C-alpha cells in the first residue's frame, strides 16, 4: 500500500513468454535455415504471429496511469524497451498495411531476377552471381552493367514505395512522445535517472560529427591510395584530381572494400599471411576448429561450455539433399543460449567468423541470469564490437606460434605489418565514413524538411564530399540508390555498424595494457592472461542493468566516444602512406564527373 | 527418478521420516549431471544424520542455479523460494534432455521472478494477486506501471547450456530436538570366528572370543547377559544368529 516500497513486479507473466513465444518462432525460423520443406515453413507463421500479437495484446493493457512515480534505477532502465507501443497507435486501414508492405519489401531482394538487357537469353541469378564476378572482371563496361541494371529494375517501383513507407513511419513515433522516428534508433542511446552521465538523444547529432573531424585525415590518403594504384588498371576512367567512380568498389553498393585487396598490393615480392594452405596437410575437421578457438576463452578466465554445445550444433552442411542456408549470425534466441549454424570450409575468412560469431556467444553467456530487456547488448552497436575482439586478436601472428599453425621461423619486418593493416583499413575504416552517410541521410529524409524532388539529389551529393565517390550515369526521380540493401529493406539499423568499429577499439586498446604488452596494437593479444578476463567479467556482466556511459568506465574510463583508439592502431599506416603521397592529390574535389564529357 | 514434478511455488512436500536412506546408488554412482553442495559436504552425509528431511520436485534453468544459495539475494532467491541461514541440506541437478521436455513448447508448470515482498524460507505462496505500485488502482487488469505475475515454462532438449530443464531435487535436511529417524548407509566387514578381536556392532562394543551359540533368544534383543552380569551373547545384525 506504500509507494515507496513497491519497485518492480512486472517480470513474472512478462519476461517468460517473451522468450517462449520467440522460442516457437525461435527453432522454426531454425529449421527453416536447415531443413527447408513445405510444412517447415508454416510453423514460423504461425507462432510468430503469436509473438507479434503478444507485444501489442499488453500494450493496449497499459493505457492507464504515468511513469514519474518511480524511484528505483533498475526499475526504469528495462521500462523503456517494453513501453514502445509500435504500430497500435494507429487505425485499422493504416497499421495493418505496414504489415504487407514488409512482406513485399524483402521478397523482391532476394528473389531478384536483373540481367543484360543486350542479350537477355540467358539471364542469372543475384546472389550467388553478381557477389563474385564483381572481383574478377577487369573491364569498365562489365562493371557498368552489375551496378546501374540492379537499382533500375528492383529499385525502379521502390520509389513510388518508399514515399508513403516514411510518412506513416512518423505517426508510430510522434505518438509515442518523441519528436521524430530518427530517435527512435537513437531511443537504445538515451540515458536518463543517473547525475552526471546524462546522454540525451539531441546530443548524438554532435557526437558523430564530433568523431568524424578526425578521421578526414586519415581517409583521404586511404582515398588516394587505391586511386594512385588504379592508373595500371584504369588509365582513362579515373581522373587524379577527382573521385573514384562507385561501381567498381568491389562490392554492390560500396560498404565493404574487401575486394579491392589483390588489386591494391603493395609489394607482391613477400607472400601474404595464410592458413588455407597449412590446413589440408595436417587434416582438420570439424571438431578441431571450435576446440580450440575455445581454448581462446578459458585463457583470458570465462569458464568452458558443457556438452550441449557439441551434440545440438552441428557445423557441417546435412547432404547435397536439403538445402540449408549459412549466413554468419549468432543466434541470440533467448535468455542466453546459441546454437551455431555455419557452413565450415577450409577458409581464412570461414576461421575469422568462428572467433567473430563465439564472441557474440561469450557477451549473452555472462548476464544469462539477468532479465530479458537486460539481456541485449548496451546499445544495437554493442553486441557485435564485443563480438570481433576475437578475430582481430586471432589475426595476430604472435598468436599463431603457441597453438602451433605456421611455420614456427617466420620473418617479422616492418614491410610485413603494413600488407596486414591495409587489409584491415578496408574492413574497419573502410566502411565507416560509408556508415556515416546513409545514417544521415535516413536522419535528413525523416524529419521532412526537404521536398520529394530533393530526396534523391541529395544523395549523390552527400557522396561526392563524404565518402569521395562519383556515380557515371545520373538518375532521376524514379530510381533508388540506398534503398538496395539487406538492412534498409528489411527494417533493420543501419547506426549499429558505426559503434561496431568504435567500441571494440576502446576494448583493445586497454586489454594488453593490464596484460603489458610493449609494441604496436596489432600484435596485441589477450591470452595467456589470467587477469585480462577480470576487466572484462565485470562488463560482460553490465547488460542493460547498467548504461553505456558507466559500462566504459570499467576498461577505457570515457564516458564519451573518443576517436583515440582508432589513431595509434594504425601507427605505421598513418606514417608509410605520408611518403609515398608526395606528389599525388590529397583528398577529392567536387568537379569531376564521368558523365560530363 | 520420477516421470513428473511441480512448479517451483507449488512444492509438495515429500516428508522422509522413520526410513533408511541408502546413498550408494545414488550418491555413490553419480547419474546427474553436476554434484556440488555448500554447508555439509555428501560425504559427511553417510557419519551423520539428521531428524527430518525433507525434499520436492521442480525443473529450473541452468542459470538459476547459482541463486540456490544460502544467504543468496537476485532473481530467484527471494521472491521463487529462499534458503535459510541454517540450511544443511545439499543441492543436486541433473539435465532431463529426453524426459522432462516437451516438444512446440512446455506450457504446463509455471514459475515466477518477482513478487510483493520478500518471502519466508520454505514458503508455498499460490497466489493470483492483483498488483498496483502507483497511486491510481488496478481494478484487476494491468497497466502502465500495473503488472500481473503468473507464466509458464519454455523447455525444449535442442539448444546449449543456458535453459536446457534441469531437474533439481533439493534433499533439505533438518536437525531437531526429537531423536533422528532417517539415516543413511554404513560399510560392513567379514565375521571371523574362534579368535580373540575386537567388536564394533550395532550396539555392542568389546573385545572376546566368538563361538556356536546353544541357547535360545529372541529376535528382537540386542545382547544377552550371564548370571554375573557380563556379556557373552551377541546377535548378527545382518543374519538371524546368535
Amino acid at each position: 500500500s506504500t509507494i515507496e516500497e513497491q519497485a518492480k513486479t512486472f517480470l513474472d507473466k512478462f519476461n517468460h513468454e517473451a522468450e517462449d513465444l520467440f522460442y516457437q518462432s525461435s527453432l522454426a525460423s531454425w529449421n527453416y535455415n536447415t531443413n527447408i520443406t513445405e510444412e517447415n515453413v508454416q510453423n514460423m507463421n504461425n507462432a510468430g504471429d503469436k509473438w507479434s500479437a503478444f507485444l501489442k495484446e499488453q500494450s493496449t493493457l497499459a493505457q492507464m496511469y504515468p511513469l514519474q512515480e518511480i524511484q528505483n534505477l533498475t526499475v526504469k532502465l528495462q521500462l523503456q524497451a517494453l513501453q514502445q507501443n509500435g504500430s497500435s497507435v494507429l487505425s485499422e486501414d493504416k497499421s495493418k498495411r505496414l504489415n504487407t508492405i514488409l512482406n513485399t519489401m524483402s521478397t523482391i531482394y532476394s528473389t531478384g531476377k536483373v540481367c543484360n538487357p543486350d542479350n537477355p537469353q540467358e539471364c542469372l541469378l543475384l546472389e550467388p552471381g553478381l557477389n563474385e564476378i564483381m572481383a574478377n572482371s577487369l573491364d569498365y563496361n562489365e562493371r557498368l552493367w552489375a551496378w546501374e541494371s540492379w537499382r533500375s529494375e528492383v529499385g525502379k517501383q521502390l520509389r513510388p514505395l518508399y514515399e508513403e513507407y516514411v510518412v506513416l513511419k512518423n505517426e508510430m513515433a510522434r505518438a509515442n512522445h518523441y519528436e521524430d522516428y530518427g530517435d527512435y534508433w537513437r531511443g537504445d542511446y538515451e540515458v536518463n535517472g543517473v547525475d552526471g552521465y546524462d546522454y540525451s538523444r539531441g546530443q548524438l547529432i554532435e557526437d558523430v560529427e564530433h568523431t568524424f573531424e578526425e578521421i578526414k585525415p586519415l581517409y583521404e590518403h586511404l582515398h588516394a591510395y587505391v586511386r594512385a594504384k588504379l592508373m595500371n588498371a584504369y588509365p582513362s576512367y579515373i581522373s587524379p584530381i577527382g573521385c573514384l567512380p562507385a561501381h567498381l568498389l568491389g562490392d554492390m553498393w560500396g560498404r565493404f572494400w574487401t575486394n579491392l585487396y589483390s588489386l591494391t598490393v603493395p609489394f607482391g615480392q613477400k607472400p601474404n599471411i595464410d592458413v588455407t594452405d597449412a590446413m589440408v596437410d595436417q587434416a582438420w575437421d570439424a571438431q578441431r576448429i571450435f576446440k580450440e578457438a575455445e581454448k581462446f576463452f578459458v585463457s583470458v578466465g570465462l569458464p568452458n561450455m558443457t556438452q550441449g554445445f557439441w551434440e545440438n550444433s552441428m557445423l557441417t552442411d546435412p547432404g547435397n539433399v536439403q538445402k540449408a542456408v549459412c549466413h554468419p549470425t549468432a543466434w541470440d534466441l533467448g535468455k542466453g543460449d546459441f546454437r551455431i549454424l555455419m557452413c565450415t570450409k577450409v577458409t581464412m575468412d570461414d576461421f575469422l567468423t568462428a572467433h567473430h560469431e563465439m564472441g557474440h556467444i561469450q557477451y549473452d553467456m555472462a548476464y544469462a541470469a539477468q532479465p530479458f530487456l537486460l539481456r541485449n547488448g548496451a546499445n544495437e552497436g554493442f553486441h557485435e564490437a564485443v563480438g570481433e575482439i576475437m578475430s582481430l586478436s586471432a589475426a595476430t601472428p604472435k598468436h599463431l606460434k603457441s597453438i602451433g599453425l605456421l611455420s614456427p621461423d617466420f620473418q617479422e619486418d616492418n614491410e610485413t605489418e603494413i600488407n596486414f593493416l591495409l587489409k584491415q583499413a578496408l574492413t574497419i575504416v573502410g566502411t565507416l565514413p560509408f556508415t556515416y552517410m546513409l545514417e544521415k541521410w535516413r536522419w535528413m529524409v525523416f524529419k521532412g524538411e526537404i521536398p520529394k524532388d530533393q530526396w534523391m539529389k541529395k544523395w549523390w551529393e552527400m557522396k561526392r564530399e563524404i565518402v569521395g565517390v562519383v556515380e557515371p550515369v545520373p538518375h532521376d526521380e524514379t530510381y533508388c540508390d540506398p534503398a538496395s540493401l539487406f538492412h534498409v529493406s528489411n527494417d533493420y539499423s543501419f547506426i549499429r555498424y558505426y559503434t561496431r568499429t568504435l567500441y571494440q577499439f576502446q576494448f583493445q586498446e586497454a586489454l594488453c595494457q593490464a596484460a603489458k604488452h610493449e609494441g604496436p596494437l596489432h600484435k596485441c593479444d589477450i591470452s595467456n592472461s589470467t587477469e585480462a578476463g577480470q576487466k572484462l567479467f565485470n562488463m560482460l556482466r553490465l547488460g542493460k542493468s547498467e548504461p553505456w556511459t558507466l559500462a566504459l568506465e570499467n576498461v577505457v574510463g570515457a564516458k564519451n566516444m573518443n576517436v583515440r583508439p582508432l589513431l595509434n592502431y594504425f601507427e605505421p599506416l598513418f606514417t608509410w602512406l605520408k611518403d609515398q603521397n608526395k606528389n599525388s592529390f590529397v583528398g577529392w574535389s567536387t568537379d569531376w564527373s564521368p558523365y560530363a564529357d | 527418478n520420477a516421470t513428473r514434478f511441480a512448479s517451483v511455488y507449488a512444492w509438495n512436500r515429500k516428508r522422509i521420516s522413520n526410513c533408511v536412506a541408502d546413498y550408494s546408488v545414488l550418491y555413490n554412482l553419480a547419474p546427474f549431471f553436476t554434484f556440488k553442495c555448500y554447508g555439509v559436504s555428501p560425504t559427511k552425509l553417510n557419519d551423520l544424520c539428521f531428524t527430518n528431511v525433507y525434499a520436492d520436485s521442480f525443473v529450473i534453468r541452468g542459470d538459476e542455479v547459482r541463486q540456490i544459495a544460502p544467504g543468496q539475494t537476485g532473481n530467484i532467491a527471494d521472491y521463487n523460494y529462499k534458503l535459510p541461514d541454517d540450511f544443511t541440506g545439499c543441492v543436486i541437478a541433473w539435465n532431463s534432455n529426453k524426459l522432462d521436455s516437451k516438444v512446440s513448447g512446455n506450457y504446463n508448470y509455471l514459475y515466477r521472478l518477482f513478487r510483493k515482498s520478500n518471502l519466508k524460507p520454505f514458503e508455498r505462496d499460490i497466489s493470483t494477486e492483483i498488483y498496483q505500485a502507483g497511486n491510481k488502482p488496478c481494478n484487476g487488469v494491468a497497466g502502465f506501471n500495473c503488472y500481473f505475475p503468473l507464466r509458464s515454462y519454455s523447455f525444449r532438449p535442442t539448444y546449449g547450456v543456458g535453459h536446457q530443464p534441469y531437474r533439481v531435487v533439493v534433499l533439505s535436511f533438518e536437525l531437531l530436538h526429537a531423536p533422528a529417524t532417517v539415516c543413511g548407509p554404513k560399510k560392513s566387514t567379514n565375521l571371523v570366528k574362534n579368535k580373540c578381536v575386537n567388536f564394533n556392532f550395532n550396539g555392542l562394543k568389546g573385545t572376546g572370543v566368538l563361538t556356536e551359540s546353544n541357547k535360545k533368544f529372541l529376535p528382537f534383543q540386542q545382547f544377552g547377559r550371564d548370571i554375573a552380569d557380563t556379556t557373552d551373547a551377541v546377535r548378527d545384525p545382518q543374519t538371524l544368529e546368535i
